[PDB]
């Protein structure tokens, strides 16, 4: 899963 | 200095576990972003290894999940890489980098060379390359320095400690058997050498070796 | 594991001319959230990769107007309007929508310039090495272009030899020329038998090779 999601979850 | 820094052994015997450190300066490794580990193999081939998010979460490259591990020390603001059961195939340049793929924040370190080999560390032999006759009353004159049979890489070479930068070429080291040979040439106008001193400074981190070799004439 | 393919493998551009690089991914890099995580990196000789473009087309800070990125789905294009000397290096393409993140095989960009003849320099062994029981003859071929060059060693006549280490340097960002070092390693007894040591370089800048040698009878 992309960092943009990983970092904001 | 800078922003990101890799530190660690430059040589690791096969079968043992590699351990690298990335000291982060200028930003808190707990604030935001993903702090990764990338390695470059001899061929320009890049491979992302894994990351650890500002929250402690980790992600690993499946091709490595079994023997990889990433940790951090939020007090000293640094993160580590532990690669177990290394082999000579694990030889490569290791970089630590920070980015999130969607905002402006992106920083790579300078990287460290990590070679995996059973070979033993050995100091480099430095020999002066003085022109054999050539020309004294000539526009330029090229000198040289030969750094024979050392291991492992890298070696650093500078002339007069940094004074001379133009006309300087340091050639990529070539490995033969289990030793490295590298040379470096410098072109200086006939005015300076053989008059003024031209010294060749080479250093071998892995063996804590450092030597200055002065380029002395002979001509004839 | 998603492959990223870049073309060409090498690119030779004249300064001022435009250049474009292509990147193909095995799968669409479009993410369900609408964005497509594709980035461009430049690795200059002796330095670590530097990101130039992110999110297919957003330029990172400190990056010149000259670089433009575009594409979608599976095909992406990096384009440079006007190539500069400082633009030499290797360009990587990298995706971040699929796990694990993957890189392209890179595209080397070399500045094309006028042909240049090399400056040849030969060096007999140093007494210092000789005592060590060995002897190396070193020949430097500096600042030439193109990179194509052939060197031959000849001991006592055309008797060529094989046991020589060659090393090329990346293209200098200063004058766009290359440099090569050729080292002949012989044992001291072997070295003291023969008399003439010849370094012969052939380059397209001439029909007759550039020759540099010495006989064992000097200092």
């Amino acid at each position: 899963k992309p960092l943009e999601e990983v970092l904001n979850l | 200095g800078v922003q990101l820094q890799e530190s660690g052994p430059g040589l690791v015997k096969p079968s043992q576990s590699l351990s690298l450190t990335c000291t982060v300066t200028g930003y808190s490794i707990t604030s935001d972003y993903a702090w990764n580990w990338i390695r470059q193999f001899p061929g320009n081939k890049l491979e992302w290894m894994g990351y650890i998010t500002y929250s402690g979460s980790t992600g690993y490259n499946p091709s490595l999940k079994s023997r990889i591990s990433i940790t951090r020390d939020t007090s000293k603001n640094q993160f580590f890489l532990q690669l177990n059961s290394v082999t000579t195939e694990d030889t490569a340049t290791y970089y630590c980098a920070s980015y999130d793929d969607y905002t402006w924040f992106t920083y790579w370190g300078q990287g460290t060379l990590v070679t995996v080999s059973a070979a033993k560390t050995t100091p480099p032999s430095v020999f002066p390359l003085a022109p054999g006759s050539a020309a004294q009353t000539n526009s330029m004159v090229t000198l040289g320095c030969l750094v024979k049979g050392y291991f492992p890489e890298p070696v650093t070479v500078t002339w007069n400690s940094g004074s001379l930068s133009s006309g300087v070429h340091t050639f990529p080291a070539v490995l033969q058997s289990d030793l490295y040979t590298l040379s470096s040439s410098v072109t200086v106008p006939s005015s300076p050498r053989p008059s003024e001193t031209v010294t060749c400074n080479v250093a071998h981190p892995a063996s804590s070796t450092k030597v200055d070799k002065k380029i002395v004439p002979r001509d004839c | 594991d998603v492959q990223m393919t870049q073309t060409p493998l090498t690119l030779s551009v004249t300064i001022g001319q435009p250049a474009s690089i292509s990147c193909e991914s095995s799968q669409s890099l479009l993410y369900s959230n609408g964005k497509t995580y594709l980035n461009w990196l430049l690795q200059r000789p002796g330095q670590s990769p530097k990101r130039l473009i992110y999110l297919v087309s957003k330029l990172d800070s400190g990056v010149p107007d000259r670089f433009t990125g575009s594409g979608s789905g599976t095909d992406f294009t990096l384009r440079i309007s006007r190539v500069e000397a400082e633009d030499l290096g290797v360009y990587y393409c990298v995706q971040g929508t699929h796990f694990p993140r993957t890189f392209g095989g890179g595209t080397k960009l070399e500045i094309k310039r006028a042909d240049a003849a090399p400056t040849v320099s030969i060096f007999p062994p140093s007494s210092e090495q000789l005592t060590s029981g060995g002897a190396s003859v070193v020949c430097f071929l500096n600042n030439f272009y193109p990179k194509d060059i052939n060197v031959k060693w000849k001991i006592d006549g055309s008797e060529r030899q094989n046991g020589v280490l060659n090393s090329w340097t990346d293209q200098d960002s200063k004058d766009s020329t290359y440099s090569m070092s050729s080292t002949l390693t012989l044992t001291k007894d072997e070295y003291e038998r023969h008399n003439s040591y010849t370094c012969e370089a052939t380059h397209k800048t001439s029909t007759s090779p550039i020759v540099k040698s010495f006989n064992r009878n000097e200092c």
